[PDB]
């Protein structure tokens, strides 16, 4: 949220001979806050155009991260934490499951707020579960893919 | 459905030499096809082979064609020999020894096994 003014007296706005001075502008308004503010803006000079003056090799430094990524691609835990994580999820599983049998059973509503109240639509069992399913899954991959592909290659 | 059995005795290598119209061609070939399928059951099977074994079992009609057979695969020491034992119990536990063999390449599987999801 960014505006230029140069700023010009009150009168000019109200003859409209402040729209003649802009000439080769396109303009434009936003509201951060309220009427007050949009007057205030009117009284100025209004937002008068603002470019940008980019390029590629700019644009690239804004776009790094990590060269770090470099080890941390490779990396892979401990066997004792692939198995703690992997316990955590499908105990956290069987607590949703008891709602879920419902939730398949019905759901004839599809007005958000009356679902919500009766197969416990809001806190769903469908959305966490195969949130669930799907971190344990990419989760397992990576750090199993990764073991593997060190070991013949270091060797 | 002897052959299919594994019930080799009662397979006919006596029977189809008797009517020699036309039979007689087939069964003289088919009888060096069992012959050789007992040699590979018997490979896998047990260690030793005797030749009070051997006449009966591969249908050997002398001594002189066990030790042209047994050779040949590389058993012949003498009655006894070991080739079948040691290879059966070598087979379970790759836990303490590296190893990729089933589930395919590890590699491609579990690139794949995301691919799909």
């Amino acid at each position: 949220v960014i505006d230029a003014f140069r700023l010009i007296n009150a009168n000019m706005m109200v003859l409209g001979h402040e729209p003649r001075q802009t000439t080769s502008n396109l303009g434009h308004l936003n509201k951060p806050s309220i009427q007050a503010l949009i007057h205030g803006l009117n009284r100025h000079y209004y937002s008068i155009t603002i470019n940008y003056r980019k390029n590629e090799l700019e644009q690239k430094m804004l776009l790094n991260l990590h060269k770090k990524s470099w080890m941390e691609g490779l990396t892979l835990q401990d066997y004792s934490e692939h198995c703690k994580h992997n316990e955590s999820v499908v105990k956290e599983m069987l607590e949703l499951a008891k709602n879920y049998n419902k939730a398949v059973e019905e759901e004839d509503k599809m007005t958000p707020e009356q679902l919500a109240i009766k197969n416990v639509g809001k806190q769903d069992p469908k959305r966490h579960l195969e949130e669930h399913v799907d971190v344990l899954m990419t989760s397992n991959i990576v750090q199993c893919l990764a073991a593997m592909l060190d070991t013949v290659v270091f060797k | 459905q002897y052959l299919m059995e594994g019930s080799y005795n009662k397979v006919f290598l006596a029977k189809g030499n008797i009517p020699a119209e036309s039979y007689t061609f087939f069964i003289d070939i088919l009888l060096d096809t069992i012959r050789d399928e007992i040699a590979g059951c018997i490979e896998k099977a047990y260690e030793k082979i005797l030749f009070a074994e051997a006449t009966r079992i591969l249908f050997f009609s002398t001594p002189k064609k066990m030790t042209d057979y047994a050779k040949k695969r590389g058993w012949l020491l003498g009655p006894n020999n070991y080739y079948s034992f040691a290879s059966q119990q070598q087979k379970p536990e790759d836990s303490t020894i590296p190893s990729t063999e089933l589930a395919r390449q590890v590699i491609e599987y579990a690139r794949q096994l995301e691919m799909i999801v």
